[PDB]
């Protein structure tokens, strides 16, 4: 009854959850790669 | 120290003057144009304003 | 699974370039006053001078 | 022109508008990378 209501397997699911946490943190990685970039990018051209 | 030191007896302002000469080659040795401090091409203006003084 | 997803659960899921100095600015301002941002951020992202 | 190339002042201004225009560029991606990250926020706080 709990599977029907979800509608997925609870290992999909779950292994989903796991995919999903990994796709965030390496996002959030890239995400603060960029914006440490941009903001060295925005000083150096201010200084040039 | 280079604002603080031109106008006195020691460091006038010039062309001729020796001390002015070597800061400005000092300044084009280190300024490069592409990925360099501000106090650097302030420093070389400053100088060749100051050499410009008679 | 459902004990590694239970340790997973415990850690957080799903910019603040200038923000603590901007705070700490904003907390130690000494003044009565709108304050506006803009000034704080102006003030705490010089980078050059 | 003439002078501007002479001087050696044409290349620093060709390189700095090329950056800024880079720079231009990553912003603009970077805000599209921002409006996807939380996008897949929200879709990893439904997966959460």
């Amino acid at each position: 009854k709990a599977e029907k209501s979800l509608g997925l397997s609870q290992e999909e699911v779950i292994a989903l959850f796991e995919k999903c946490r990994n796709k965030y943190k390496e996002g959030q990685k890239k995400y603060m790669e960029i914006d440490e970039a941009l903001n060295r990018l925005h000083n150096s051209l201010k200084a040039r | 120290f280079i604002l603080t030191m031109y106008g006195s007896k020691f460091i006038p302002f010039g062309p001729k003057c020796q001390v002015t000469e070597y800061f400005k080659d000092c300044i084009l040795d280190i300024s490069n144009e592409t990925t360099n401090d501000v106090e650097i091409s302030i420093l070389k203006g400053i100088l060749n304003l100051f050499s410009k003084i008679r | 699974l459902q004990d590694l997803k239970k340790e997973i659960l415990d850690s957080p899921r799903s910019i603040t370039s200038n923000t603590v100095a901007k705070s700490e600015l904003q907390k130690s301002i000494k003044f009565s006053g709108s304050i506006p941002e803009i000034y704080l951020d102006v003030v705490t992202k010089e980078t050059i001078s | 022109s003439h002078f501007m190339k002479g001087t050696l002042l044409q290349e620093i201004t060709e390189n700095l508008l090329y950056a800024s225009a880079i720079h231009d560029s990553a912003q603009e991606n970077m805000a599209l990378h921002l409006e996807n990250l939380k996008s897949l926020k929200a879709e990893y706080e439904d997966a959460k």
